């Protein structure tokens, strides 16, 4: 069963988005995921049964669609793809090459350029023995004063990459940092569900307004950013998550701007052990 | 009808019984009180297991692994016995090693079903103590008879029987009208409560498991919420598990139960349950003669904490905090405090946790509490809470719990106003008021309290009046009995003795001291002398009329503190009047503590 | 965790520990043994093996108890390889929780208690503290954590227990465990024209409860960075992974696991205790100590920032027997109290960065 | 992948990864019941290995003895009747096991993004319980 909503863009001013019930049966199950616009093809029909006319009021009757058919209003490769790779890969001057090809929407900053190619791709981890453990995520942090397309960056970082998370320590976020154990709205099932942090495991986490973080958030990024793992001990669960995943962060100066004549330390109300990183 | 089983079965328990003999006179000692004194004594005897193994093993094991053959043959036998040898049926009970029947709810399975089994726990939530109708009795007013009827229910025997739901009569039989006699019918207690695993024992980080237990007639009010048990009893299920009619439901299994016939309240650290001992004459002999020699309070106090160097005022000080004073009530309804209060301020590493975690342990009701580990309600037991029959009520916290007890306090000066200003009211009037939506109550809160802290540039200066190195408010202080200050001085010789003495410890009992403490307050109740008016009256002048700087202020409080010490100190002698050596004694400890 | 142990070995395993256990060099190899992918700092893996083995506890008529674990603290320098080493210690131990100063995400530092979500009843929700019970807790930045904490960690570290006290519970724990804290100074180096207590950032009373410190600076010095970066590229390359650990396993250097099983064979099996030489050498040389002190602070007007306590005889002992263990002796001789003195010398007595400790 | 199973592999044998979130307290069902008719005394066994006690007596269809048939009527013409569900169980004489519930998620690292992770539920019994806690993979 899936709920279809009007496409906010379409309304007319000043009246509301309706919704309708849809079915879906064999092969048509798990075909769109939240969050994208879809064309259904199908029957509409009364829900018949309902429950019964024993009922006091009006006899109403809801409705519902029996879908047809559905259809959406990639990273893989093959052979062709990859001799091309190579043979661009051969060409010199790729780093530049590269490097120009990022956020085309924005003007200069090219040590933030480069420096997102670097996070955006990343090393090799290391392992000695299995005893000594080296990360291999780059990480990167922007500071700058009010009006230089930070955001934008972020937002191009996220649209660009594989597996992108995107948060912030104020504003609405459809996930936060925190793991917690937390009531199914539609299913009533507790469910353990980790931050943005371990959701971008193997992947990149994208924090917004690095600075108006609280404690909690605070400890969870200092936590993630030490020991690449998040701890938890709730509702009788007692276990550990993977959160190795790059980190990329903006923030803003102390005052809302930067003053070139102190150590950088002194410009942002962070603090070193989390800055060192 | 009668059974050759059962018969034999009751034969071979008359044959115990009469082996072993404490339990006849046991049940004559009953009757007689009994009947002398008509306060009514219960029908219910302890056997010994291990005696039972001893005796007939086969029924042992009967007993054991099916109690409900084995068990009612036993209560007959019992209350034939007790019917033959007198000039309702009796009830027994089981004490002893239960092998691998000792077991805790998290490995209770489902394996000892219908068996045996002693758990041990802490209780969670008890039930209201209901009444329970078992016979009914009726008047006819067209004839002038009375007219009974009796009921029963699934509970009340181990055996499974036919159901006989009688129903209520209201009439008679030829069609009169009945009159129903309240005060001739018969009703019977019931309770039930829930035990779980203690929490000192279950695996961190996961949740509990329970188990129901009910109760009847003379076993209905044992015990309270939050305190530690073991029961002895029949593990059973009831009804059937949706098997009877459709039922389609599957999920639901059988509902089991534990028809508890033995409870036992058990002593624990920093627990309500107040531990007791009891008193031989070998016991009462050796405190009896102790008691003449002169150096009594000498050895006594040597004998705390032997582990730790020197502080022999302390443990003085200790000692005559655990004996206690008096209190006194007056006709028109006043209260005067009986109690006594200990503070230790001190440098860094003076073993002050050290002696305070040995009178935890030591201590017969002792509640342990940090600066700021508890704080609001958990200190003034102020929380309301509810059951689903709709009132609401108290459930009791620290200083509640410790009533006629201990209560220390480790990193005293951690505290904040908002619970100090509480803590007065505990120290000065030993009672605690609530005042919430639906609540007006007054909880009595009689304990003594020992706490330490430390000074507020890490070490005690001399350099500086007491005040700047305490930093506590004025009439805080002046609540407490007594004050003491320690610090650590370097010297060869002390740093070379304590070393010796550590050295030895790497490398009078506690429980004598227990029972004689016990003794010792149950029994003696000493009274005023004017000797001791006298000496009290001079030295409570004296000090309230010296020049020194003293550590402490003097009020009425210090007069009250000296007539509190010499009688707690008449009390460790075991006199019947407190003495000029008492009073004398009492001066010397609060001069030296001020001084 | 502490319930789910296992305390039964094969014979195999046994004879095995023993054969090891008479090697005269084990004491090197155990060294060599941990962490091998960093340079130097010898004596604080010696102070780590000794944290690992522990001491010895016990248990007096009266009840009181004298514990038998070890504290150890590493103020240094930013970026000196001391969390590499908390980081190895948690992977290495049986039992051990690794945390910073306010916990953990969705994990206190602390036993917590609340309410059954179910039946609303009273249970331990967890807490590291509790978790970690008879194994170790590695605190990283111990200089920032709350007044609660500090008192609970405070009762923990010597009693070995944490009291709760609450409206409707009352119980005592048991929370035998071993402390490794981490700590930066001030300012963001440290500075040698100020004490320690001015370098660290709480009550300099704290410095009182661990049973070692180490200050470790960051000098600079070609040779030793040319030494210290060839190291690093090394074990970049490579080269370093089999070189060194892949031969050195071969008689000179001993796999995790294995010394994970033989600490826990021997903390199941011995227990030594000293000897009166031993003894009396401890008494006459904490004797000196604390009359050197005491002969210094009376001629300055100051008092000093790292006292001298019962504490430190204590850990001294405890440092001995832990020596004594580890090959299994029910004995101390006075080679080890020479070894442990060493020990403390090197680690503890740093105090003479002190202004009052100076002469 | 517990997010690929589907109606194909209803009723077959499958083999899944995931972690353990919650563990229901244990049960108890019967594994060899004795039962009693409350009215004519007739007793039977039952054994497990949906079961329901018979609905009416069966000693009628059981025809055990010729005086059971002269037993099974009295007292005139009236019919020997035990009524609906006359059988009770006793408890004294009846063997019990174990059963247990469990919630088993998948892993939280692959979750799809902006949805709530999928969960599912498991019954197992006997000497598969008491095994795991939570927070095991
Ligand atoms: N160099 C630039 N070239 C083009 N557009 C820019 C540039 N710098 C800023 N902008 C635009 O100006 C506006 C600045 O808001 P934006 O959030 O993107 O900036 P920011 O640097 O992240 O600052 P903040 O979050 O403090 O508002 C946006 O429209 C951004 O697209
Ligand atoms: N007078 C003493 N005699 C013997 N041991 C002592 C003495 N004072 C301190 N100690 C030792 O020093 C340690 C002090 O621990 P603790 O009680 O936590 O310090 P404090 O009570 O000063 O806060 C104890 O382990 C104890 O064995
Ligand atoms: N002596 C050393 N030998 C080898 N590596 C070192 C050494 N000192 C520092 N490192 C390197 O520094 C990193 C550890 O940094 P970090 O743990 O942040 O320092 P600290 O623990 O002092 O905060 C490791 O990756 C390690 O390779
Ligand atoms: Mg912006
Ligand atoms: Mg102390
Ligand atoms: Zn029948």
């Amino acid at each position: 069963r899936v709920t279809l909503q009007e496409a906010p863009g379409t309304v007319p001013p000043g009246r509301l988005p309706r919704h309708r019930e849809v079915i879906l049966l064999a092969d048509l199950v798990d075909v769109s995921k939240p969050g994208e616009e879809v064309e259904v093809t199908g029957i509409y029909k009364n829900n018949y049964d309902g429950n019964l006319n024993a009922k006091n009021g009006f006899p109403v009757f809801a409705t519902i669609i029996e879908a047809n058919s559905i259809k959406r209003r990639v990273f893989s490769w093959t052979e062709e793809e990859e001799r091309e790779f190579r043979k661009i890969s051969r060409d010199r001057g790729i780093i530049d090459k590269i490097i120009s090809s990022m956020a085309p929407s924005i003007y200069g900053h090219r040590d933030i350029k480069t420096a997102v190619a670097c996070s955006l791709f990343g090393g090799v981890p290391k392992n000695v023995n299995g005893k000594h453990s080296i990360r291999g995520d780059i990480n990167v942090l922007l500071l700058g004063d009010p009006g230089t397309a930070k955001s934008q960056i972020l937002k191009y970082v996220e649209k660009t990459a594989h597996r992108a998370v995107f948060a912030t320590g104020q504003g609405a976020s459809a996930v936060g940092l925190t793991a917690s154990v937390r009531k199914d709205p539609i299913t009533k099932e507790w469910t353990l569900e980790g931050g943005a942090l371990v959701l971008a495991d193997k992947g990149v986490c994208l924090i917004d307004e690095f600075d108006k973080m609280n404690d909690q958030d605070r400890t969870s990024i200092h936590e993630a950013m030490e020991q690449q793992s998040i701890s938890i001990s709730k509702a009788g669960i007692v276990t550990t998550l993977q959160a190795r995943c790059s980190i990329i962060a903006a923030a803003n100066p102390n005052g809302g701007r930067y003053n070139s004549t102190l150590p950088l330390a002194q410009n942002v109300s962070l603090t070193e052990p989390i800055l060192s990183r | 009808a009668p059974d050759a089983v059962f018969g034999d079965r009751v034969r071979r328990f008359q044959e115990f019984l009469d082996t072993f003999t404490s339990y006849r006179d046991s049940v004559r000692s009953i009757q007689v009180y009994n009947s002398n004194n008509a306060n009514i004594l219960p029908h219910r005897i302890i056997i010994s297991l291990d005696d039972l193994r001893e005796f007939d093993r086969s029924f042992w094991s009967g007993i054991l692994v099916e109690p409900a053959y084995f068990i009612p043959p036993a209560e007959k036998a019992l209350t034939d016995l007790a019917d033959s040898m007198d000039d309702h049926p009796w009830k027994l009970s089981f004490k002893g090693s239960f092998g691998a029947h000792a077991l805790s709810p998290r490995t209770l399975t489902a394996q000892h079903l219908n068996k045996l089994v002693s758990v041990e726990g802490i209780v969670t939530k008890t039930s209201l103590v209901r009444p329970k109708l078992i016979r009914s009795v009726h008047y006819a007013a067209k004839t002038g008879r009375f007219h009974y009827r009796d009921y029963t229910d699934a509970t009340t025997t181990l055996t499974t029987r036919i159901p006989t739901p009688a129903i209520y009569p209201t009439e008679d039989t030829e069609g009169n009208k009945l009159t129903t006699e309240y005060g001739y019918s018969t009703f019977i207690d019931h309770q039930r409560i829930t035990v779980q695993e203690m929490p000192e024992m279950a695996p961190a980080g996961q949740l509990p498991r329970s188990i129901d237990v009910i109760l009847d007639d003379d076993l209905v009010d044992k015990t309270k919420p939050g305190d530690r048990v073991n029961v002895v009893g029949v593990f059973k299920s009831l009804g059937a598990g949706g098997m009877n009619q459709s039922n389609s439901n599957t999920l639901i299994g059988f509902k089991t139960l534990i028809l508890g016939n033995t409870v036992y309240p058990l002593h624990a650290r920093s627990t309500g349950v107040a531990a007791r001992q009891m008193l031989t004459d070998f016991d009462i002999r050796n405190i009896n003669k102790l008691s003449k020699k002169k150096d009594i309070f000498d050895i006594l106090s040597q004998s705390l904490a032997p582990s730790i160097y020197g502080h022999d005022h302390i443990k003085k000080a200790i000692l005559l905090m655990l004996m206690g004073g008096v209190e006194k009530n007056l006709e028109n309804g006043s209260h005067l405090r009986g109690d006594i209060n200990i503070l230790m301020v001190g440098d860094p590493s003076t073993a002050k946790s050290q002696l305070l975690r040995f009178v935890l342990n030591t201590a017969s009701l002792a509640i342990a509490t940090t600066g700021r580990g508890s704080s609001g309600v958990g200190l003034t037991a102020a929380v309301t809470t509810d059951r689903e029959t709709g009132e609401r009520r108290l459930e009791a916290g620290a200083m509640v719990l410790a009533d006629r007890g201990v209560v220390c306090i480790d990193e005293f000066d951690k505290m904040t106003d908002v619970d100090r200003v509480a803590i007065h009211e505990v120290m000065e009037q030993q009672t605690v008021t609530i005042a919430k939506a639906g609540i007006h109550t007054t909880l009595n809160a009689r304990c003594s309290v020992i706490a330490a802290a430390n000074p507020v540039f890490g070490q005690y200066d001399v350099n500086r009046d007491p005040h700047q190195n305490i930093a506590l408010p004025d009439s805080l202080l002046s609540r407490f009995d007594l004050l003491f200050v320690v610090t650590d001085d370097i010297n060869e010789i002390r740093d070379r003795s304590i070393s010796e003495h550590v050295l030895r410890t790497h490398r009078v009992t506690i429980p004598f001291l227990r029972k004689y403490v016990q003794y010792a307050k149950e029994r003696v109740i000493p009274q005023l002398t004017q000797e001791a008016i006298n000496v009290i009256v001079k030295n409570y002048t004296d000090l309230r009329n010296d020049d020194n700087t003293k550590k402490s202020p003097i009020t009425a409080r210090t007069l009250e503190t000296l007539i509190r010490l010499a009688t707690a100190h008449a009390k460790v002698r075991l006199s019947k009047t407190v003495n000029k050596v008492d009073a004398k004694v009492a001066a010397n400890l609060l001069r030296f503590a001020l001084l | 965790s502490i319930w789910n142990s296992v305390t039964m070995f094969t014979e195999e395993e046994e004879e095995e520990f023993l054969q090891l256990s008479r090697n005269p060099k084990l004491y090197e190899i155990l060294t060599n043994s941990i962490a091998p992918s960093i340079f130097g700092n010898e004596d604080i893996k010696k102070a780590i093996v000794c944290l690992l083995m522990g001491g010895s506890k016990k248990i007096l008529p009266d009840g009181m108890r004298l514990r038998g674990d070890i504290n150890v603290l590493l103020l240094g320098d930013p970026g000196t390889a001391k969390s590499q080493l908390l980081k190895f210690v948690e992977k290495v131990s049986p039992i051990a929780v690794y945390t910073s100063g306010k916990g953990s995400s969705a994990a206190g530092l602390t036993a917590s208690v609340q309410r059954d979500p179910m039946t609303r009843e009273f249970y331990l929700e967890g807490g590291a503290m509790v978790l970690a019970d008879g194994g170790v807790v590695c605190i990283d930045e111990f200089d920032k954590m709350r007044d609660e904490d500090r008192v609970a960690i405070h009762e923990a570290m010597e009693q070995q227990t944490i009291s709760i006290a609450k409206a409707g519970i009352t119980t005592v724990l048991n929370s035998r465990t071993s402390v490794l804290a981490a700590a930066n100074p001030i300012y963001g180096r440290y500075d040698d024209l100020k004490s320690p207590g001015d370098n660290i950032d709480f009550q300099t009373t704290i410095l009182s409860r661990f049973d070692m410190i180490f200050i470790v600076k960051d000098d600079h010095n070609e040779e030793r960075d040319i030494s210290i970066a060839n190291h690093v590229i090394n074990i970049h390359t490579g080269n370093a992974n089999a070189m060194q650990n892949q031969q050195e396993e071969n008689g000179s250097e001993i796999s995790i696991e294995k010394m994970k099983r033989y600490i826990t064979y021997c903390r199941l099996k011995c227990a030594p205790r000293l000897s009166p030489q031993a003894a009396e050498k401890l008494s006459s040389n904490f004797v000196t100590i604390r009359k050197q002190l005491l002969i210094n602070e009376l001629e300055s007007t100051e008092r000093s920032s790292i006292p001298i306590t019962i504490r430190q005889l204590e850990a001294i002992i405890r440092i001995t027997e832990s020596l004594a263990k580890l090959e299994l002796s029910p004995i101390a001789q006075e080679r080890h109290v020479d070894e442990a003195i060493r020990l403390f010398q090197a680690s503890t007595m740093d105090a003479a960065s002190q202004d009052p400790i100076g002469g | 992948p517990l997010r690929d199973l589907d109606s194909e592999h209803v009723s077959k044998i499958v083999r899944l990864s995931g972690i353990i979130i919650s563990t229901s307290v244990l049960s108890s069902r019967a594994t060899y019941l004795s039962i009693m008719c409350r009215n004519c005394r007739h007793t039977t066994s039952i054994t497990i290995n949906t079961v329901s006690l018979p609905r009416s007596c069966l000693s009628t269809i059981e025809s055990e003895s010729s005086m059971a048939n002269e037993s099974n009527i009295g007292d005139e013409s009236t019919k020997k009747n035990c009524g609906p569900d006359p059988y009770i169980i006793i408890h004294e004489s009846s063997k019990f096991i174990d059963q247990q519930f469990l919630k088993l998620q998948e892993i939280p690292e692959l979750v799809p993004v902006g949805e709530m992770p999928r969960n599912l539920t498991m019954t197992c019994d006997r000497y598969l319980t008491n095994k795991v806690i939570p927070g095991t993979r």
